[PDB]
């Protein structure tokens, strides 16, 4: 996943 | 005369959305741990909590005219409050991958949510929480939505596939593509509500806010000097300053005129991800969210 935070 | 003060800090889990009321002295927060808290910053007591999900909470916005707040996390949901009662108004499955941003109609009864899934929603609370329309183009995430303050019949969306499109209620494509030229994707778009300047403008990974002039779609500045992702960057509604966060973990206040960095601030809660600003500019009030909490700022 991109961006996951 | 800019004289920043801090009205109010706390601790938490990762703030991923946060907003404020526009008549009582409140913002919510939504949590990456699934909470969402709303707090009275002028008595620092909290009005109201929820544990909504165990999923993250990336997008929260007040709905003040019915009393609710509503939310969207990655389970996949959107769901409303009463924040008076704490009770679930509704409860449903609105994409089929995480939602990363919820718009309000400050008019109509209409919520907007941008997703993973590649599409931006349009959702009617008069009509049963109905989905009345779907506009598909974007190629990656949507990461933000936001409606033209100026003209709520059209609304931007800003994605991970550099693009902002500008699109109009009742219509399947948009009525134009910005290419920002950011090319690790953009992951906020912002108008500037004042009618003097038809401007957007857009923050990214790739370290740089531009400001654009949506009538001729030209950049009209870019601002560099975050040294992290760029979460946000918005333009305040009634002062002449852009003020943008960033992973570096700093805030930056900006001259609107002069595109030059006004002030530098870190608050010291590491990672900077999302802003709101008081509606009408009570007390010039700012607030945002970040890795160990929220801080909430009156400007002057």
């Amino acid at each position: 996943k991109e961006k996951s935070d | 005369k800019l004289d920043i003060k801090k009205t109010f800090s706390n601790r938490s889990d990762r703030v991923k959305g946060i907003d404020f009321h526009p008549t009582e002295p409140w913002v919510l927060t939504t949590l990456y741990s699934g909470r969402v808290e709303i707090w009275n910053y002028e008595t620092q007591v909290e009005v109201r909590s929820i544990q909504v999900t165990e999923t993250p909470v990336r997008a929260g916005k007040f709905i003040a005219r019915k009393n609710w707040i509503i939310v969207g996390s990655d389970d996949f949901r959107i769901r409303v409050f009463n924040y008076n009662t704490g009770e679930k108004v509704v409860d449903f499955e609105a994409h089929p991958d995480y939602i990363r941003s919820i718009a309000v109609h400050p008019t109509k009864p209409y919520v907007l949510s941008g997703s993973d899934d590649l599409t931006v929603k349009l959702w009617n609370w008069e009509n049963n929480w109905a989905l009345e329309q779907t506009f598909e183009g974007h190629e990656h995430f949507v990461m933000c939505v936001a409606f033209n303050p100026k003209d709520p019949s059209t609304f931007a969306s800003g994605c991970l596939d550099r693009t902002v499109k500008v699109w109009s209620l009742g219509q399947s494509t948009p009525n134009f593509t910005l290419t920002t030229g950011q090319e690790r994707g953009v992951n906020y778009v912002d108008y500037y509500p004042l009618p003097d300047k038809p401007y957007m403008i857009t923050a990214s990974d790739d370290l740089t806010i531009k400001i654009w002039d949506y009538q001729t779609k030209s950049c009209v500045a870019t601002l560099e000097g975050h040294m992290s992702n760029v979460s946000f960057a918005v333009f305040h509604p009634t002062l002449p300053i852009i003020i943008s966060g960033s992973e570096d973990g700093t805030l930056k206040i900006w001259n609107s005129s002069t595109y030059k960095v006004e002030k530098t601030l870190n608050v010291g809660l590491e990672r900077s991800w999302c802003i709101a600003t008081h509606p009408t500019g009570r007390k010039n009030y700012i607030a945002s969210g970040f890795d160990n909490g929220f801080t909430v700022l009156s400007l002057g």
